[PDB]
């Protein structure tokens, strides 16, 4: 796990996320592990009211 | 009866901090009215640029510390607090400070951005000792007024902040000292008169000039319900 | 009989304000009345607000 | 039945399960007001069914 | 950044001589600035015939 700060699907997470928190949204990714990383990331390293829906 | 209207004669710059300002002519018993009233705004109020938020890699809470650093986190929070900053366009700005090696860490080690102009390029922020370590940090600067510390900011919000985003209390107010003198004006028409000299000291984040014009605006702004 | 125990240590930056107890060397102690702004507060003829 | 210390309440969650990271306890330096939760401890009240 | 602007609430006439005047709202550390400054004019500089 290193791609955290790298690709722009994470930089997007913010600029999109950083003002459009008001409404709720639905994101669908690859599989479990991939989204287990996001949770670690976003919930904290950006700082969102985020939760986990895996399988 | 006709009212004399006082004006500006000369601005005496002594430093980027200190400046006197001479004013004539004011009628009898008015040097005490304004000079006092001006000062009361000039301290209480006044929109200076100051530090609010900081994030650092490898740090969790303010009460911990980083290796190869003489000073503590709260100490570096404390040194950030009393900073001098200038902003041209937008209100809220995000700075990036990256320094490494032996010796001190002055502000001139921050990335010189367009709108960003620093007043003291030899101010003390932090110290380093060992030459196999460094410090990277995202600092946030804002324009406000008065004193909204970190404490009142932890109870007017509910979206929640992340871990690492520390909070310094904000020293928005720029001026650190002010007085006002009351001397006798010699106009070449009338000798009864006085003139108002206002001494000031500050961090340079707002100019000695605007400051005065900006405060007397605020003063008058309050008077607009009685005209 | 007691399975587990953890020990968290907590910290707070708790502040100065009215009702607190500040006291003089010679025991000339008292309570904080109120935190005047720096304006209300008097000053030196050489400025320097009290 | 022995007490436990992981995040397993049938009442409070997942509201206060982001103060706590996971697996037991408050992550080092987690900003917590009065009322919120630290270490997740939970006790059996008998009823033992089969 | 926006500053509060005080106004007139009610004029309480008691006589053709006496009258109170209530004013709100003024931000912290401004009741001392104006009230004093107002008075200083009101005595020393209002042109009545005598």
């Amino acid at each position: 796990a290193t791609w955290w700060n790298f690709d722009p699907r994470v930089e997007w997470l913010m600029g999109y996320l950083t003002s459009h928190r008001s409404q709720k949204v639905l994101v669908i990714c690859a599989k479990a592990a991939t989204a287990l990383q996001l949770e670690q990331v976003l919930r904290e390293r950006e700082g969102i009211r985020a939760a986990v829906f895996h399988e | 009866t006709e009212f004399l209207k006082p004006r500006l004669v000369d601005i005496e710059q002594v430093s980027s901090t200190h400046a006197k300002v001479t004013l004539e002519p004011l009628e009898r018993g008015f040097g005490h009215t304004l000079g006092n009233a001006l000062r009361r705004i000039l301290l209480s109020s006044m929109p200076g640029c100051a530090v609010t938020e900081v994030e650092i890699d490898g740090v969790l809470h303010e009460y911990s510390t980083k290796e190869g650093v003489q000073e503590d986190i709260l100490e570096i929070l404390l040194n950030l607090k009393g900073l001098a900053v200038r902003v041209q366009g937008k209100d809220e700005v995000i700075l990036t400070l990256n320094k490494s090696g032996i010796g001190p860490v002055t502000a001139a080690d921050i990335t010189h951005d367009g709108d960003v102009e620093i007043v003291k390029p030899q101010h003390v922020i932090c110290h380093l000792t060992d030459e196999n370590a460094s410090i990277s940090m995202r600092i946030k600067v804002q324009r406000g007024r008065g004193y909204v510390p970190a404490s009142t900011r932890i109870h007017s919000e509910e979206d929640e902040r992340p871990i690492g985003r520390l909070l310094v209390d904000a020293c928005y107010s720029p001026v650190e000292r002010i007085a006002y003198n009351v001397e006798a004006a010699r106009v070449e028409q009338r000798t009864d008169l006085d003139k108002l000299v206002i001494e000031m000291e500050t961090n340079g984040t707002i100019d000695p000039e605007e400051a005065i014009r900006r405060a007397a605006t605020i003063l008058a702004e309050q008077l607009e319900a009685f005209v | 009989g007691v399975l587990k125990i953890v020990k968290v240590y907590l910290a707070v930056k708790r502040r100065i304000q009215p009702g607190d107890k500040m006291a003089g060397r010679h025991g000339n102690k008292g309570v904080i009345s109120k935190i005047n702004p720096i304006e209300d507060m008097p000053y030196d003829e050489n400025g320097t607000p009290v | 039945g022995p007490e436990e210390i992981t995040a397993d309440i049938p009442n409070v969650g997942e509201a206060a399960l982001s103060k706590l990271d996971e697996s037991g306890i408050v992550y080092i330096g987690a900003e917590v007001t009065g009322g919120d939760i630290l270490v997740g401890k939970v006790t059996p009240k008998g009823e033992t069914q089969l």
